């Protein structure tokens, strides 16, 4: 209000329209602009005219705002006022950047202006300026240091710089200051006692915070954190005794934490395969109840010890009828040996359970009811889907389900034996099937929907997933309004699968708008956290959104959108899918979903690979080499980034050279240490010809070096003798589209010979059925 | 299946089970909005590969018109993962948080009068009772019942 200076009735109107605005009175606040904009002296008065701007802006008039927040500027550029409200009205757009200029431009004016220092910090740290939030909040703590949240922000502004011993002093100071008072909530000081040692651990200050946490524990009342810290710290001092007795707290707290386990295995050490079990054997007789226990040593136990518990687990589980039984051991489905101990025995269960209803003829325990037998069928009807034998399996589910039709968890597991068999028609009936069993479970629904999307019936999944839409509006908006990324994906590749382009963008950037929406999210916890001190979780929140598209759904989604600009530059709010498959620059767009994966996605080959593709039709020979290498270094053998290395090496010797010889020799230099590219395919292929997924790659490259070796690229591409390593269905469905492809020069002659070869051996599969 | 206390990586996921289970979704805001209020009150179970089967989704009530008390959000265990006793489990690790860090004397939840299979599992094996009808508590229209866990009994047992 000093920024303005006005004669006393205006000066008067002036603060009624600040004291409108802060109370939401904008259409009397108005009434007050027009009532000093009409007397002529002060029509081009700055302040009133942005004023006026930013209470039109509340009310949705967007472009009259800026008119009138810019026009008031430019009249007084030296008004921090004017300066503020312009930030003000760029932040209601979230052009945080800009909005942070305009704040500093302000303070040029107001130094020690307390509202615009505190939302400029807050942007500050939304935009992660950690350097400037620091300042920020120095200068509030200067102004205002009896207010706790100035401390809290100078604290969090040198923990986020990971000056942790600083952070460190900070907090001491305020915690001081914190005990004293009486207006302290226990909860508030707990909290803040545990972001005080986590900061100290942070700073690899152990025996500092283990100090710390003992004298303070007793005001810390999130006990969870109190012990598990504890055992942290103590096998980090190596103190094992007392870390082994905060273990076993722990684990009586939760018998179901894995991690309490490998804490005790941690603070013991035990010598033999043995001296392991023994930790978990005390804790069955301790926790009976318990299932982690008795679960966790089938992944460790080898030998007879193995079976033996599996035999007590598998009994336990049948005779309990649990459905997830199959569920808690596919990890050991890994170990080729273990699945033939279960095969054995399993298939014992059911052949003595029928001639005696006794798990083994042997044993000396009641009678078996007739539900234990379903179960030990259901658990192989699982198991012979997974090791590959369909019909086995398929005979299994069809005998359980004319004992008991009523049972719904063998209706999926018959549609998850057609999916994995290659048929998703018949499989989406068998979930329409179990999904009219229990209108109520919206689970069983969206299986449901799930499989009739990966089977093109996008109308169809609609129709089911809108049983438990909000009844307001049609089930795409509501999903897309409640932020369901599955259907939304698994809608994309559905959309993709039909060559529907335009609606499947249209969905991979519903995603991305959802990522933006939560990365936003984040904006009113910054006040919000100060005042409850959850600033472990706060700051944990932070850390998440700085990271937030390594989600699976990010990279679902990405994947799908590059997939298709890359479809579409071969070959070519409101989000229409005509105008999104219209776009002039495909490979901008797809750059775009590609940059958070080159940036949080660096752990997957195909983040690599995909921005290969990218650079190698953009031509840019120096990020097409950043692609490759990048790749190399996760898997030097990757069936695909042997494909892209083809491509690089010749397009080099080939043509198009444009570049500095040095650009052109650096590539002859350094593909040549990682000679000739005809012969770096055939030692490729030498090395891993047992394998497919690598036999095709080879073929195909062997046919992008001449058309004349095509009928050999044939041969090696449809070998389907077991010897080969990777021998599978989607594989296969890979090589014959490979025919059909182009990528293998017109063999309809070999495809369909490839396909009725394949009709034989998945005759389930519907890529390989005749017509 | 792995049952630990939820932390804001783990949200999205719980999120996702939600909508694969359960008709009351909400939005990421409001579960950021409970992970960053009552952090210590959410748990979920997660399996092998990380993958949530259950979760629950818990807080303290804000104007308690009495006593303070706990308050469940959300709980859902997949039906693949049925009969493994997991709302059980979940549901006693946000209790006893709750006590801890709270003082809650008991936990209060909403169910329609019409959902017997959530009706059966509160009240038959969760001891929760019920105690007062929400009219018209739904946007469907109907009614809720609000069911209390009293939770002296296991704040005694833990004192001990
Ligand atoms: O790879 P994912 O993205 O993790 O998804 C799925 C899926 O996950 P969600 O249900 O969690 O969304 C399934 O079921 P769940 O057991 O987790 O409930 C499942 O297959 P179904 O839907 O057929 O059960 C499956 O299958 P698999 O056992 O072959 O790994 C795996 O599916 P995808 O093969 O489609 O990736």
């Amino acid at each position: 209000m000093p920024a303005v200076s006005l004669p006393p009735k205006e000066n008067a109107l002036f603060k009624r329209i600040l004291r409108c605005y802060e109370h939401k009175q904008y259409r009397n606040g108005l009434k007050f602009c027009k009532q000093i904009l009409s007397n002529p002296k002060f029509a081009e008065h700055g302040e009133t005219l942005a004023m006026k701007g930013l209470t039109l802006n509340c009310l949705g008039k967007k472009e009259e705002a800026y008119e009138l927040v810019r026009r008031g500027l430019r009249n007084d550029l030296k008004s921090h006022v004017c300066w503020h409200v312009y930030g003000l009205l760029q932040r209601s757009d979230k052009k945080y950047d800009e909005a942070i200029k305009c704040y500093r431009n302000a303070l040029k004016w107001d130094k020690d202006n307390l509202q615009i220092l505190r939302d400029l910090s807050l942007l500050q740290i939304q935009m992660r300026d950690l350097e400037g939030y620091r300042e920020t909040r120095y200068q509030l703590l200067q102004l205002r240091p009896a207010q706790r949240a100035s401390w809290i922000g100078y604290a969090i502004a040198y923990h986020l710089l990971e000056d942790y011993e600083m952070a460190a002093k900070i907090l001491e100071e305020f915690r001081k200051t914190q005990q004293t008072s009486p207006d302290k909530v226990d909860y508030e000081y707990s909290e803040l006692l545990l972001y005080q040692n986590q900061v100290l651990r942070e700073a690899g200050l152990y025996r500092e915070a283990l100090e710390h946490l003992c004298t303070y524990e007793k005001q810390i009342c999130d006990k969870l954190a109190v012990e598990e810290t504890k055992g942290e710290l103590l096998l980090q001092l190596c103190r094992l005794e007392d870390a082994a007795d905060v273990y076993r707290g722990l684990q009586e707290r939760n018998p179901e934490n894995w991690a309490y386990y490998k804490g005790l295995e941690k603070a013991l050490k035990p010598a033999n395969m043995l001296e392991r079990l023994k930790i978990y054997e005390e804790a069955w007789t301790k926790y009976p109840r318990g299932l982690v226990p008795r679960r966790l040593p089938l992944n460790f136990l080898s030998g007879e010890k193995f079976k033996e518990c599996l035999d007590k687990f598998l009994r336990m589980n049948f005779s309990k009828g649990c459905p997830p039984v199959f569920n808690t051991l596919r990890s050991l489905y890994k170990d080729k040996e273990k699945v033939a101990i279960i095969e054995e025995l399993v298939v014992g269960y059911e052949t003595s359970l029928k001639s005696c209803r006794l798990f083994n003829p042997n044993d000396d325990g009641k009678e078996e009811p007739p539900t234990t037998l379903l179960w030990v069928q259901y658990y192989l009807a699982q198991h012979y889907d997974k090791i590959g034998q369909p019909s086995i399996a398929l005979e299994y589910i069809n005998t359980a389900i004319e004992s008991t039709p009523t049972l719904i968890e063998l209706f999926l597991v018959k549609a998850k034996i057609y999916k994995h068999a290659g048929n998703i028609k018949e499989a989406a009936r068998w979930m329409d099937e179990a999904q009219a069993l229990d209108t109520a479970d919206r689970f069983i629904n969206s299986k449901c929907a799930k499989y009739m999307l990966k089977a093109n019936l996008i109308k169809e999944a609609e129709e089911m997933c809108s049983k438990f839409t909000r009844e307001g509006t049609s089930a795409v908006e509501n999903l897309n309004e409640m932020q369901c990324m599955w259907f939304q994906t698994e809608c994309a590749q559905a959309y993709k699968a039909m060559n529907k382009f335009g609606e499947a963008l249209k969905k991979c950037h519903e995603i991305e708008r959802h990522f933006i929406e939560i990365t936003d999210d984040q904006f009113d916890f910054h006040t919000y956290c100060m005042r409850k001190i959850t600033l472990r979780s706060y700051v944990d929140l932070l850390k998440l959104e700085d990271v937030l598209r390594q989600h699976p759904f990010y990279f679902k989604a990405a994947r799908i959108a590059i997939e298709i600009y890359l479809k579409l530059h071969d070959n070519p709010e409101e989000l229409i899918p005509e105008k999104l498959a219209k776009v002039e620059t495909p490979l901008e767009e797809a750059i775009k979903f590609l940059t958070p994966l080159k940036n949080l996605v660096k752990n997957k080959i195909e983040t690599h690979l995909f921005a290969f593709e990218i650079y190698f039709r953009k031509e840019k020979f120096l990020l097409m080499l950043q692609s490759v290498k990048r790749a190399f270094a996760i898997d030097s053998s990757h069936p695909w980034l042997h494909e892209c290395m083809i491509r690089l090496f010749n397009t080099a010797v080939c043509e198009s050279k444009d570049l500095s010889d040095t650009v052109r020799t650096v590539l002859k230099q350094e593909m040549n240490r990682l000679t000739n590219p005809k012969n770096f395919n055939e030692t490729f292929l030498k090395r891993n010809s047992d394998s497919l997924p690598h036999r095709l790659s080879a073929a195909k490259m062997v046919y992008y070096l001449d058309p004349s070796s095509q009928k050999r690229a044939i041969e090696l591409a449809t070998t389907l003798d077991e010897s080969l390593t990777n021998r599978n269905l989607q594989t296969c469905m890979e090589v014959l589209e490979a025919l059909y492809d182009g990528s293998l020069g017109d063999c309809k002659e070999a495809a369909e010979i490839y396909r009725a070869n394949c009709h034989k051996l998945f005759p389930y599969a519907l890529a390989f059925m005749p017509p | 299946m792995n049952i630990r206390n939820a932390r804001p990586e783990d949200l999205m996921n719980m999120q996702h089970c939600n909508l694969l289970c359960l008709p009351e979704n909400y939005q990421m805001k409001y579960y950021f909005y409970h992970g960053l209020s009552w952090p210590q009150l959410s748990y979920i179970a997660e399996d092998e590969n990380g993958k949530i089967v259950g979760y629950v989704l818990a807080k303290m009530e804000e104007d308690p018109d009495d006593v303070p008390h706990g308050h469940i959000t959300s709980l859902a265990v997949k039906r693949s993962h049925r009969r493994l006793g997991l709302a059980q489990k979940l549901m006693d690790q946000a209790s006893r948080a709750m006590i801890e860090n709270f003082n809650a004397k008991y936990v209060s939840l909403h169910v329609r009068k019409s959902n017997r299979a959530a009706l059966h599992l509160y009240s038959n094996t969760l001891n929760f009772q019920i105690s007062e009808v929400e009219p018209k508590y739904y946007a469907d229209g109907e009614d809720a019942y609000a069911m209390k866990r009293d939770l002296t009994q296991m704040a005694d047992e833990l004192r001990r």
